């Protein structure tokens, strides 16, 4: 999938 | 509620896995940065949440065109490369 925000 | 007041709320839904609440939250947010409204809130961090929140939805389609902005507006963002990279594999495979 893809890389989303930490927080 | 302020942009960034906005903000927050689509940042604390996202935190628990409301994606369709992120969605509606940023999209407030990017249309008022977008109308000229000051914050404190970037363009690009908007964008951020509301590329991942649209992918969680479903929607390759919108979550590339988002991410290819974000790219746009900060170039060296460490995630946003990967996740076009990334999105624009499962288009080839459609």
């Amino acid at each position: 999938g893809p890389a989303g925000p930490p927080g | 509620l302020s942009v960034d007041d906005c903000f927050g709320m689509g940042r604390s839904a996202y935190n628990e896995g409301d994606y369709y609440h992120t969605v509606l939250w940023m999209e407030q947010v990017l249309k008022q940065l977008d109308a000229g409204e000051e914050a404190t809130t970037t363009k690009s961090q908007v964008l951020d949440y509301l590329s991942y929140a649209v992918f969680q939805l479903g929607d390759l389609h919108r979550a590339l065109e988002l991410t290819r902005r974000l790219l746009s507006l900060d170039p060296s963002h460490e995630r946003a490369g990967g996740n076009l990279r990334y999105f624009e594999q499962l288009l080839e495979e459609e």
